[PDB]
């Protein structure tokens, strides 16, 4: 009842594109041995946990995730925090999902689409392959997505509109991934996204294998589903569902725009 | 400018969505990232520590709430002269609530292992909906003595009004509940949400580098085990209004 203790320094997994974990290569720690994206392995490694230090460094076995640079495209590494450049090993870890690097003002990134990808800094765009999750449990979030009036959010191919609620419809499970993708249960290459970076754009599905700033969202504390990049919300066309429309529109905070995740 | 109120005979999804963000807003001390914040309790006088909100069934038939400014919870309700507080309930309930009536006491806290205790059933298998609530409001304004009805009773309007504003998850149900005209009971994750309220505002405030200090364990549908580690976790989302627990700064 007075001011909240910030001296806990948690030890947690980081997940990211598609799911996958931040990894540190082959579990070698020697100065300069790369960081990835692997396979979140079953059992709780100590080369995929990492150590949120008070003085903002991100450790596992002692070592620092470290960038070479700070240019766009130098890629990141373990390395001895006293004998790196101090600069390089702090880390800004946003409410967004962003982890930023303050001194280059780049963020952390997962430019391959590939499994075993070397993790680099990058200008920031708020894309897909810039989002994630600390947490030991890096699963997606397996949920329902419930609009207004008795309506979820339903799979339909490549499209994606509203229907009345339904537990025991599979095209009504959504998996948001810690990179911030809203994936339909029945096909994780799928992703929701937008057409076009403008207001009224359609929510489509797309293949994740992009990993665009349009494929990743945020479940913001006012109800809405944001879209970082673009600053707009999902929101149902002129709240009219028989339109089986989802669009992109800026906040106004009606009913047409207020969502809730019913996992 | 008067208290909240909540007329059940015209209820619909945006008229109960109306009522919800009223009593939230009523709630509201202040904001911690984003997410509304219950009055820090060594704040309020004791005589401003309650607020009344009105149930109605019809332009002569309701109920009314005591409420805890401190905790979003119910601490009694009041049925024509006579009201009634929970055995649970302070000293200061009676002595700021329904003055003017006369007060009883419950034989039961307002807790729910004693609720569902006297209940003779778990929130489980306690249904909830407009007619639930309706039925709920029109027994209470009577006087039948059946403390297994009242407890029971109490359950519904508790998590219909308390926790639908604790919980975007919990109003949204109750919505959808509307619209469906179909009755509905707490599933598994529901009743995640209730029973981890407080830790889950504890993890919020302590919240460093977009991290909570511990682990907070939902359950889903499924019953399966999510572990939330992250104040930008979707399931976060589903969080209205948090308890007090400590400002953020050092
Ligand atoms: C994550 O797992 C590690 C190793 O099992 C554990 O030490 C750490 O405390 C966990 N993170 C939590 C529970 O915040
Ligand atoms: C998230 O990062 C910082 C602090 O959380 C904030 O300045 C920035 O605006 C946020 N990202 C958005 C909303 O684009």
């Amino acid at each position: 009842s007075k001011i909240c203790s910030s001296h806990y320094e948690p030890t947690v997994r980081i997940g990211g594109r598609d799911g996958l974990c931040v990894d540190v290569s082959d579990n070698a720690y020697n100065n300069g041995n790369p960081i990835i994206l692997w396979k979140c392995k079953d059992q709780l490694e100590v080369n995929q946990l990492w150590t949120l230090k008070s003085d903002k460094t991100i450790r596992s076995k002692g070592k620092c995730l470290t960038t070479y640079g700070y240019a766009p495209g130098n890629y990141v590494m373990i390395y001895d925090c006293s004998s790196a450049v101090a600069e390089a090993t702090y880390w800004d870890i946003w409410d967004n999902g962003t982890i930023i690097n303050p001194k280059s003002g780049l963020v952390l990134s997962a430019e391959s689409s590939s499994m075993g990808g070397t993790l680099t800094v990058q200008k920031n765009d708020y894309r897909m392959r810039q989002g994630w999750r600390t947490g030991n449990d890096t699963s997606p979030f397996v949920t329902s997505i419930a609009g207004f009036f008795k309506l979820c959010m339903e799979a339909h191919g490549n499209s994606m509109w509203l229907d009345v609620c339904d537990i025991t419809k599979e095209e009504q499970q959504w998996a948001v991934y810690p990179d911030g993708s809203i994936r339909p249960v029945q096909n994780t290459n799928n992703c929701l996204t937008c057409e076009e970076h403008k207001q009224g754009a359609t929510i489509v599905m797309m293949g994740c294998s992009n990993a665009w700033a349009s494929q990743r969202w945020v479940f913001k504390s006012d109800g809405t589903i944001y879209n970082l990049y673009d600053d707009m919300v999902m929101d149902v066309k002129s709240s009219d569902p028989s339109l089986k429309q989802i669009i992109l529109w800026p906040y106004t905070g009606n009913a047409n725009q207020m969502w809730a995740t019913l996992f | 400018q008067d208290p909240i109120k909540f007329t059940t005979g015209s209820a619909t999804p945006a008229s109960y969505n109306q009522f919800i963000d009223a009593l939230r807003e009523r709630l509201t001390g202040g904001l911690i990232y984003g997410i509304p914040v219950l009055r820090d309790p060594s704040t309020v006088e004791k005589p401003n520590q309650y607020v009344t909100v009105e149930l109605s069934y019809s332009d002569t038939v309701s109920i009314q709430l005591g409420i805890d400014l401190t905790n979003a919870y119910v601490v009694a309700y009041r049925a024509g002269s006579e009201s009634f507080f929970f055995r649970n309930a302070p000293a200061s309930a009676s002595t700021y609530l329904f003055t003017g009536t006369q007060q009883y006491s419950l034989p039961f806290d307002g807790n729910y292992d004693d609720l569902e205790k006297w209940a003779h059933q778990s929130r489980q298998r306690i249904s909830l909906g407009l007619e639930a609530l309706r039925q709920g409001i029109k027994f209470l304004r009577s006087g039948a003595s059946d403390d297994e009805e009242i407890a029971r009773t109490l359950i519904v309007i508790i998590q219909m009004v308390a926790e639908a504003a604790r919980f975007r998850y919990v109003s949204k149900l109750v919505v959808i509940s509307l619209s469906n005209r179909a009755a509905f009971q707490p599933d598994p994750s529901m009743l995640s949400l209730e029973n981890t309220w407080e830790p889950l505002s504890r993890a919020v405030q302590h919240t460093v580098q977009d991290t909570f200090p511990q682990n907070v364990t939902l359950i889903n549908v499924r019953q399966e085990r999510v572990v939330v580690s992250s104040l930008s976790h979707p399931s976060v989302s589903a969080l209205a209004l948090m308890l007090f627990v400590c400002n953020p700064l050092n």
